[PDB]
């Protein structure tokens, strides 16, 4: 393990609303750049680097996409883990060092709809489950695949329809990153029922930060991801499948 | 060498692993979140209004020999949810043990 000394952190005393009540986790450990740290608190990974607790200042995520699989995932601090990807890593430069922000060349539904047609900005976010894009573009996307609105920018798809949906490909650094319908849809359960959630959510992030697409756990699940602070870049390889 | 931190997966929607805060370490589960830059966990001093705190692990600074007080107030707003509290300083272990 590692011991990061003299780390400044929040002791939470108020959590209004419901989002943290039924969450499985106690807290959040942020791993983006110092620029977006509230109170300018030096982040954990930044402290770890300053204390030279790893040799390579990179970290990597494997996320399992079978909800019952063991292990559920792995974060590797200071390295990548070959157990969880096939082939070589392909890299993109970070554009704005705040979030882990990169240039997205386009998003294409196989049946022909193209979003982000002339390129746009995206962030790579382990802390959101779904892909996120602008409300209007996501609406078009969901219409193309036959999903229907649920609530707050989320959409559902009849489970028996999933296997015949078109693939959706994100173009990053000139390479295509395909998501099958199985990759971009999620099983959800409540009270003994099963439904299929569309893995794209519509949400408008205002300037100056936005607009932004978000590559969430849907993407990172298919594509093992490396976050590299030495070279300010993000790397993707096909995850173990 | 590189440090592995195994994660749990709940319903393909929440991924989280165990860390330690303090000496000796008090264990907490956290999302390792590449869309933010702060660490926080619930305090033993959380308000009685904070229902989430009732059923999550709580940090007790009195039990940590490496704790250093800060006390500055913080508020964080995410896309889903908000919280506030105060800052503290301690040793963070990954994994917890
Ligand atoms: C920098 C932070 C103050 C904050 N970051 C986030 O909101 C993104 C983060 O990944 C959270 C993590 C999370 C996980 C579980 C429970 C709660 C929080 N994901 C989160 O909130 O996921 C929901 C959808 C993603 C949208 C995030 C960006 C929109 C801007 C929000 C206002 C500025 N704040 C933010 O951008
Ligand atoms: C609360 O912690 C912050 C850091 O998160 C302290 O501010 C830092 O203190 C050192 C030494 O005074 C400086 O070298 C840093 O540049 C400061 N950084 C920032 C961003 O403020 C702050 O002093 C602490 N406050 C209290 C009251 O303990
Ligand atoms: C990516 O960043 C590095 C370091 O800043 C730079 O040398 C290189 O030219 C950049 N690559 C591209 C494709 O812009």
């Amino acid at each position: 393990g590692v011991k990061v000394e003299r780390q400044v952190f929040g002791e939470a005393t108020k959590q209004p609303g419901i989002t943290f009540i039924a969450a499985k986790f106690d807290g959040i450990l942020g791993m983006a750049y110092p620029r977006i740290s509230v109170n300018n608190v030096l982040p954990v990974f930044d402290n770890l680097m300053q204390q030279k607790l790893v040799d390579q200042n990179i970290f990597s995520f494997y996320l399992s996409r079978d909800p019952d699989a063991q292990p559920g995932g792995e974060l590797m601090l200071g390295g990548t883990d070959s157990k969880y990807y096939k082939g070589s890593l392909s890299y993109l430069n970070v554009t704005r060092k705040a979030y882990w922000q990169v240039h997205l060349d386009q998003v294409e539904v196989a049946s022909g709809l193209t979003l982000c047609k002339e390129g746009c900005e995206a962030i790579v976010d382990t802390g959101t489950s779904l892909m996120v894009g602008p409300v209007d573009e996501v609406r078009e996307l969901q219409k193309a695949i036959g999903a229907v609105p649920l609530i707050q920018g989320e959409y559902m798809i009849p489970c028996e329809k999933v296997s015949t949906l078109p693939a959706i490909t994100l173009k990053l650094g000139g390479k295509g990153y395909k998501l099958s319908p199985e990759d971009y849809t999620l099983k959800v359960s409540q009270a003994g029922k099963t439904l299929c959630l569309s893995g794209f959510m519509g949400m408008d992030i205002p300037p100056p930060s936005g607009p932004l697409w978000i590559l969430g756990d849907v993407f990172i699940g298919r594509y093992y991801t490396v976050f590299d602070r030495d070279n300010n870049r993000v790397g993707f390889a096909e995850a173990a499948r | 060498g590189p440090i592995p931190e195994v994660l749990k997966n709940y319903m393909d929607a929440q991924y989280y692993g165990e860390i330690g805060i303090g000496t000796p370490p008090q264990c907490f589960t956290v999302v390792f979140d590449t869309g933010s830059s702060n660490l926080w966990v619930p305090s033993i001093h959380c308000k009685l209004l904070d229902i989430a705190c009732w059923i999550h692990h709580k940090y007790n600074s009195d039990k940590s020999s490496t704790y250093v007080k800060n006390g500055t107030s913080f508020d964080i707003h995410y896309g889903s949810g908000s919280l506030s509290g105060y800052l503290s300083q301690d040793t963070v272990s990954v994994p917890c043990q």
